[PDB]
């Protein structure tokens, strides 16, 4: 009776800024999903190739568990097959992913009188990041024709920007915590199942 | 290998980033200061404007840097063309603040400035609430008088030296952003060029302003001599059915609405109007309960509900507690989805509509909160004022009051009360129209340099007698800036935007109503629980100004243009009315009428050699020490014929209809009592005792 450490996860004091999405492995552990579907705190459980129910019964090798901030308008694109500066530059999901999309408001903790400025996001970027890529990358992006030269200046702008997050802002502008459960088989001993 | 558009379309999303965060904490401090006004939180307000200010003129220079002819795209090339607007950007520093130091000055001078009693020197009225609550409420000709003409000479005559060097310097600032004038400037809100069709010119705008106002003056001619049959019976021995109205007597300081005079020129005073004040208070009705039955509103025709952070945030109530707050009334989009109304809210029926009204430009502003930031407003700088007012035309509708609850399913409405009601709107809507079009064709003469500023006054009263048919009570020389006196002539404010949005409220009303499949008069419609008139009005709203205004206004009226037949369909039935109540009455105006030409001597002046000479040719202070000679020939008279010690001075000769060097007309009031003019027989006895006078 090894638990999934879930509480870590999900029950974590900060979160990552998505350019440097936080990824925690769970292995060899009970998982209990019933925590998760059951509670009214999440705004999205989006599962895909899996299901919310029919999740106690199987098993897998490993379970990744990427936690990050984003805002409410760019949760959407947590998705496979979508579109975005969240989505291209920050935090790409696989056209056959496998795995939940948990997500949740978190005006509560992340936005602040005067401006929460803690959490980024990459704006600028030479390419599209590949699945489950991480950018942490902090060139001066260089849009023109003339070398940047490491500072910022015309056509050559610093890539990484922050969130403003005021508790007055509306829902769409307001901090979502984002949890994207990946579920691995493989040529492996199978470890997390969870009664 | 990349081209420009690709370059500025980076440059957009660097810009578009930090201009919503910083627009966003320049209305959050702006905000904090109208919900709570202290003496740290204007500066709040001005550090942050000032911070949001210096990002948007950085900037706009290195959008400069961008030429607007290589991008093909066209979303892309209005946030351009708006970025690269400088404004008064184009100026040296020195003629900058010495511009923003007479329009400082032109404002607290209107604010500030008084009007004293010539009755009470020690009454000194300011405008506001002083000198409006006479020119509103009162029907005494002398008091109305001097409240003024006061105005115009303590006040306005400070702003004609300044407005002169404002008039330099916006044309110095407009010539050098490669326009015509600064009228040009300000009609550069209407320019189009898109591909084809949807286009529009700057000249246009004059055109299609003046082809719309001779479609109206029939309509207002017949509101004018009605207005004038009625106001005899209010004022007998000071208007003549024959010539213009006197302009201290249309119920404000300007003339601008004539709705004050509605007491005046009820058509039937037997019956009142529609008042749900007392039907509310009755029924327990609060703030939030208008605001939230106003929402209910605007969810049955189509739009979305309000956000719970616009009831978390917004001020819907004046505070109980020690708390000065600016509440004149206002919806408020400070960005990223934070939108509020300010308002101190009472339970009345005025305030129940304009809160439909505020709300209306709330579902407005998040309907294009989804474009970029440089595209977030109206298609032009009318939408949005006319979008506010067809929700209070339809929220003001006996059936939609019957819905409510406000007035009883025992309700039916006469022949009279809708006479009554289409009047009282005609006094609103259709009599600041010839007012509103003559103001914006004054300032844009004058920008254009058409009128010299030796015939600024001289020509602005031709024009109201001519256009508006309103006469000025006494002539005022090339001292007075009566225009000025007007609150968005003094502040820089354009005034062509409450011309075209009243074109623009009754094309979308006709427009949406019959896609309610409202049936009778237009002035019956309600446009509510009408889910296709409302997606119909959303799919405007959403486009803001990514598209042009041609374009967004055939989504609703199926025309790109201007047009006032609605206008003139919606007052239908009282221009039905109105021409039976004035067929044994005179319909239109004589110019050559004033309240003082019956007692004024006309003057030629003796040209003692060519017309052209400089030689001796009266000038302005040649008249002065006429109307100085003839101030003294006033004393000798009433003291040696009279006993009456009367100090007459030269602002007592009033020079009307002066054409310099050639000719004039004059006639002479008491001191103290403009009101009084003094007998022409009695003063022609004085000039006798002591040029030709005819006569
Ligand atoms: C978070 O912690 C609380 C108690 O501190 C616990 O009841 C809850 O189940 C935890 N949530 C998760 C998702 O682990
Ligand atoms: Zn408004």
């Amino acid at each position: 009776t090894n638990l999934c450490p879930f509480g870590e996860v999900f029950n974590a004091t900060r979160f990552a800024s998505v350019y440097a999405w936080n990824r925690k492995r769970i292995s060899n552990c009970v998982a209990d999903y019933s925590v998760l579907y059951n509670s009214a705190s999440f705004s999205t459980f989006k599962c895909y190739g899996v299901s919310p129910t029919k999740l106690n019964d199987l098993c897998f090798t490993n379970v990744y568990a990427d936690s990050f901030v984003i805002r409410g308008d760019e949760v959407r694109q947590i998705a496979p097959g979508q579109t975005g500066k969240i989505a291209d530059y920050n935090y790409k999901l696989p056209d056959d992913f496998t795995g939940c999309v948990i997500a949740w408001n978190s005006n509560n903790l992340d936005s602040k009188v005067g401006g929460n400025y803690n959490y980024l996001y990459r704006l600028f970027r030479k390419s599209n990041l590949k699945p489950f890529e991480r950018d942490i990358s902090t060139e001066i992006y260089q849009a023109g024709s003339t070398p940047c030269n490491g500072v910022e200046g015309f056509n050559c702008y610093f890539p990484l920007q922050s969130y403003g997050f005021q508790p007055t802002n509306g829902v769409g502008y307001q901090p979502y915590r984002v949890v994207v459960l990946s579920f691995e088989l493989l040529h492996a001993p199978a470890t997390v199942c969870g009664p | 290998m990349q081209s420009t558009e690709d370059l500025v379309k980076t440059f957009l999303e660097k810009f578009n980033y930090e201009a919503e965060e910083l627009s966003y904490q320049s209305s959050l401090a702006s905000w904090n200061y109208n919900i709570n006004i202290t003496d740290e939180n204007v500066q709040k307000m001005n550090n942050a404007g000032a911070k949001w200010s210096a990002f948007y003129e950085e900037q706009s220079k290195l959008a400069k840097t961008y030429p607007l002819e290589e991008i093909q795209d066209s979303t892309v090339k209005r946030q351009l063309r708006a970025l690269q607007h400088s404004g008064s950007s184009v100026l040296s520093a020195d003629k900058n603040q010495r511009l923003n130091t007479i329009l400082n000055s032109m404002s607290t001078i209107y604010s500030t400035g008084k009007a004293c009693n010539p009755s009470n020197p020690q009454e000194c009225l300011l405008l506001e609430p002083g000198l409006d609550d006479i020119m509103e409420n009162s029907k005494d000709y002398n008091e109305r008088l001097w409240a003024w003409e006061g105005w115009r000479s303590e006040v306005g005559k400070q702003l004609r030296p300044l407005y002169e060097e404002y008039v330099a310097l916006k044309n110095e600032m407009a010539r050098a952003n490669n326009y015509e004038d600064y009228g040009d400037y300000w009609r550069g809100d209407y320019e189009e060029e898109w591909e084809n069709g949807y286009n529009y010119s700057r000249n246009q705008l004059i055109d299609d302003v003046e082809h719309t106002f001779t479609q109206i003056m029939p309509l207002y001619q017949h509101l004018h001599a009605y207005v004038r049959t009625k106001l005899m019976d209010t004022y007998p021995s000071y208007i003549s059915p024959t010539g213009c109205l006197p302009a201290h007597l249309l119920g404000d300081m300007w003339g601008r609405f004539w709705t004050n005079l509605y007491p005046l020129t009820v058509p039937f005073g037997q019956k009142p109007n529609i008042d749900v004040t007392n039907a509310m208070v009755n029924q327990s009705w609060d703030a939030r309960k208008i605001f939230k039955e106003a929402e209910k509103f605007f969810v049955s025709v189509g739009l979305p509900n309000m956000t719970q952070e616009f009831w978390e945030n917004s001020m819907l109530t004046e505070p109980s507690d020690s708390r000065k707050v600016v509440c004149h009334p206002t919806a408020w989009d400070l960005g990223k989805g934070d939108f509020r109304i300010k308002m101190c809210t009472k339970v009345t029926m005025d305030d129940f509509l304009t809160a439909h009204h505020e709300m209306g430009h709330i579902q407005y502003d998040m309907a294009y909160a989804a474009q970029p930031f440089l595209l977030r407003n109206g298609a032009n700088e009318g939408f949005h004022e006319a979008v506010g007012e067809i929700m209070s035309l339809s929220a003001a509708t006996p059936n939609h009051l019957k819905n409510i609850g406000l007035l009883p399913p025992s309700f039916f409405e006469d022949s009279e009360t809708e006479i009554n009601f289409l009047l009282k709107q005609a006094l609103t809507i259709v009599g600041t129209l010839p007012f509103t079009y003559m103001l914006e064709k004054w300032r844009w003469m004058v920008f254009k340099g058409e009128i010299p500023k030796d015939q600024w006054m001289k020509t602005w009263w031709e024009m109201k007698r001519n256009i508006v048919g309103v006469v000025e009570p006494v002539p005022h020389d090339e001292t007075y800036c009566d225009p000025a006196s007007l609150f968005h002539v003094a502040n820089d404010y354009s005034f062509i935007r409450y011309y075209t949005r009243t074109i623009y409220q009754f094309q979308f009303q006709e427009a949406l109503c019959q896609i309610a499949k409202h049936e009778g008069p237009l002035h019956k419609c309600d446009i509510s629980n009408s889910s296709e008139a409302g997606q119909k009005l959303l799919e405007m709203l959403k486009l803001g100004k990514s598209k042009p205004w041609t374009y967004a206004l055939e989504i609703v009226v199926g025309a790109k243009n201007m047009d006032v037949r609605p206008l003139l369909n919606y007052f239908e039935p009282l221009f039905t009315w109105l021409k039976e109540q004035n067929r044994n009455s005179f319909v239109g105006w004589n110019t050559d009428w004033s309240p003082y030409a019956d007692q004024s001597i006309k003057v030629r002046i003796s040209l003692k050699s060519a017309l052209g000479e400089k030689a001796y040719e009266w000038n302005n202070n040649e008249m002065y020490l006429f109307r100085s000679s003839i101030a003294y020939a006033m004393r000798q008279y009433f003291s040696e014929v009279k006993n009456q010690t009367i100090p007459f001075v030269e602002d007592n000769v009033w020079v009307s209809d002066l054409k310099p060097r050639i000719s004039f007309n004059f006639f002479v009031t008491s001191p103290g009592n403009v009101s009084d003019i003094i007998p022409r027989t009695e003063v022609e006895e004085a000039i006798r005792m002591y040029l030709e006078f005819l006569g």
